RNA sequence: UCUCAGGAUAGCAAGAGCAAGUACGCAGUUUUAUUAGGUAAAGCGAAUGAUUAGAGGACUCGGGGUUCCAAGAAUCUCGACCUAUUCUCAAACUUUAAAUUGGUAAGAGCCGCGGAGUUUACUUAAAUGAACUCUCGGGAAGAAUGCAGUGCUCUUAGUGGGCCAUUUUUGGUAAGCAGAACUGGCGAUGAGGGAUGAACCUAACGUUGAGAUAAGGCGCCCAAAUGCACGCUCAUCAGAUACCACAAAAGGUGUUGGUUCAUACGGACAGCAGGCCUGCCGAAUGAACUAGCCCUGAAAAUGGAUGGCGCUGAAGCGUGUUGCCGAUACUCAACCAUCAGAGCAAAUGCGAGGCUUUGAU
């Protein structure tokens, strides 16, 4: 249980993803030259988390090996304005029991660490991704001419109301819970 | 297995490596060795007297006699959980010699030498040697390659 | 009749229970594959040698030739 | 102070690797490939929740 | 071993001892140094063996059909020979060639073509060589890590039908079949978890209290959340998860995601219209795919088994997040016993197969 500091108050309302830079570079690790250093955008719940997403990657996109190298560092990256909306676009590729593909995703939230960790949840529940099969290619925060799914434009309106149709009771604390009581509530 | 036999399952251990078919090798004729040297023993197939058992292509015996056309060499074999020493003799054409101590005198006298010097300034030096030890702090300046995770594509 | 004709499994473990037994490096090595040449070599060098001790009456035998 | 002055020049500066390690073992004794076992005695934890310091070498 | 339900024989096991427990020693470990190997893979425009496709060819090796006229020449058809290729393969093929792994080593019993010796069918033309002795010169101890398992004697019990799991494997359509390899385990073994149950998961057991856990759980049977947040799901056959108690090829205008191509106020899709186009209507509308849950594919005999109740703002499927419950393991103490420490004479508050203590088990 450690909190990175963008996280909400309440544990509860989102992942524990975290949004990393990790650089490093060919080990041999020659003086006075100009190293070529590899510098990668990973999510992942840890430094450590992060060194692997990055290490993986790396070695995919890369002939670099971890006894080949080393690691510079590893610096959380952190949302501007946690007072806005913003429509995020996320592209993807994850690992199904047939085969792997690519997806666009758009989640309307506070932050992108916010708009991955709904990712997550919802690739899960949906297709049944699992975490470290994610891989995710390129995220945008969305300017308005460019979000294109119906569910991210369908809350664009100032217009918007939800009456609360239904409302199930849920007591304030503990202290005030009871099996059973003298009278039947409401909804509404 | 249903036989066994001196040279069983002999097949490509004992096959001549690629093109050396017919080898003479006149440098095994010319090699010389001592009672105490440490000797490497490796097969020949064009040589069929003096052949050793095939467990013993590719060990490394320590020299015990040394006959007209053969060096007797030592080595063990662990059998029911136990060492067992055996004298093996060799004829010279499955036999050459290990570097095995070679390079142990080569570093000896050097290092022996760097320490009677050092003895000489009142420096004491050591020959031992460290492994691998974690890299010291270092400062970076480079150019900056920024990889993002490729889409997936297939090609056929 | 039927059984089990050859297994291997308990006998690795069984060897490595008390240890692998190495022998002991002995100084002074026994005989065994060396020619007679060079052992009648050793026989004559030691006897004539002075700076190798022998025994009272061999010594007599010794200094006599 | 060295990761500031790297900071600002865009350059990293990576501190000295950790030469001391911790470990502490997660598992039960029962059912170990034997090397694993002698490896574990080595690092001398021959039980559960056993903490020890260790040098940190190609060796170790 | 006339040996196959048995015997010996090693191995495994106990007790009694020996030795300076060469720690410059030891090791089911790494590291470093020197080295082996022909398996996996790969390779067959490379050898061996198979083996598809088309074309060319000055020079070719023969057959056949064609044609002409005539026996020749011209020419269609075959292959064989190259020419440049090409399809798919080998446990009894192989150039190439791993991972895992095997030898031998990492110094006082070391290093150095420096000395003086000893050798009567040892070596050489050769004080040449060789092997051993006494000398001369140099040599911080020559990697990490661990040592509550030092080496060896002596006497001897039981055993000699095995069985299972992961991974690898051969015969077999297959089997809770029959065989093999490495490490375990079960037998010989309990405790908690898989409702249940030899070989799974945690974890290895002296008597006892506390605390915090592992595996697994927290709607009730049941200790602990009808917790807090996400996505998806309505079954007139829902679903409810390792080893585990089975389901496939094949299908769905059920619902939700995503992929690739398309339309739209220079008014679409559809419907109604009307003569390909055009009006009304009015912002979104096509097509092919893919994968989630759901539906079909899905027939058996006593009455039934996500363990049972029951569960659909879940008590279901895939997650997020926090706490809590929970073993005979881990902490901490008390007591018992085991093994090992330390101390007990001019003695003495008591018994030396003793007394007093300490650590581990
Ligand atoms: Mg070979
Ligand atoms: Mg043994
Ligand atoms: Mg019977
Ligand atoms: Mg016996
Ligand atoms: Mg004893
Ligand atoms: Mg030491
Ligand atoms: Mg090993
Ligand atoms: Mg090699
Ligand atoms: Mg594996
Ligand atoms: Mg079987
Ligand atoms: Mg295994
Ligand atoms: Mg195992
Ligand atoms: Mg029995
Ligand atoms: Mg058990
Ligand atoms: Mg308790
Ligand atoms: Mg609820
Ligand atoms: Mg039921
Ligand atoms: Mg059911
Ligand atoms: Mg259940």
């Amino acid at each position: 249980v450690r909190k990175a500091a963008q996280e909400p108050k309440d544990d509860t309302l989102q992942m524990k993803v975290r949004q990393y830079v990790v650089s490093a570079a060919r080990l041999p690790i020659e003086q006075g030259t100009k190293p070529e250093i590899l510098q990668m955008r990973v999510f992942a719940r840890d430094e450590v988390h992060a060194k692997t997403k990055f290490w993986y990657n790396m070695r995919k996109l890369n002939k670099i090996k971890r006894s080949q190298g080393r690691i510079l560092s590893v610096n959380e990256i952190y949302e501007k304005s946690l007072n806005t909306v913003k429509t995020y676009g996320i592209v993807l590729k994850y690992q199904s029991r047939t085969a792997i593909h690519n997806m666009y995703k758009e989640y309307r939230d506070v932050s992108l660490n916010g708009a991955v960790s709904q990712l997550i949840q919802d690739m899960a529940g949906n297709h049944r991704a699992q975490p470290d099969t994610i891989q995710i290619i390129r995220t945008a925060t969305l300017e308005p001419k460019d979000i294109k799914r119906p569910a991210t434009l369908a809350m664009r309106n100032a217009a918007l109301k939800f009456p609360i149709v239904k409302t199930i009771h849920r007591p304030s604390e503990k202290k005030y819970r009871t099996v059973y009581k003298a009278t039947r509530p409401t909804t509404f | 297995t249903h036989s066994y036999g001196y040279r069983r399952q002999t097949r490509k251990k004992f096959a001549k490596a690629y093109k050396t078919k017919g080898h003479v090798r006149i440098s095994r004729y010319l090699t010389t060795y001592k009672v105490g040297e440490y000797v490497d023993i490796m097969v020949d197939g064009s040589q069929h007297k003096g052949m050793p058992y095939k467990l013993y292509h590719g060990r490394t015996g320590k020299v015990f006699n040394v006959n007209p056309r053969s060096i007797g060499v030592i080595v063990h074999r662990i059998v029911n959980g136990r060492y067992i020493e055996k004298r093996l003799h060799v004829k010279i054409e499955h036999v050459r010699p290990s570097n095995v101590k070679t390079a142990l005198s080569k570093r000896y006298q050097a290092n022996d030498q760097a320490k009677a010097e050092g003895n000489k300034a009142g420096k004491r030096v050591s020959t031992k040697r460290n492994p691998g030890q974690p890299l010291e702090a270092v400062q970076v300046q480079g150019a900056v390659n920024f990889q993002h995770p490729k889409v997936f594509r297939e090609i056929f | 009749a039927k059984s089990k004709n050859s297994t291997n499994k308990n006998q690795i473990s069984k060897s490595h229970r008390n240890g692998i037994k190495k022998p002991k490096d002995h100084r002074h090595i026994s005989t065994k594959g060396v020619n007679p040449r060079f052992l009648r070599n050793r026989r004559r060098a030691i006897k004539n040698d002075p700076s190798i001790k022998k025994s009272k009456n061999l010594e007599k035998k010794v200094n006599k030739e | 102070d060295e990761k500031r002055k790297a900071r600002k020049t865009g350059a990293f500066y990576v501190p000295a690797e950790a030469k001391v390690a911790f470990a502490i073992r997660i598992r039960g004794v029962n059912q170990l490939h034997p090397d694993v076992k002698r490896v574990l005695r080595l690092f001398r934890l021959r039980q559960l929740h056993n903490g020890a310091f260790f040098r940190v070498n190609k060796a170790s």
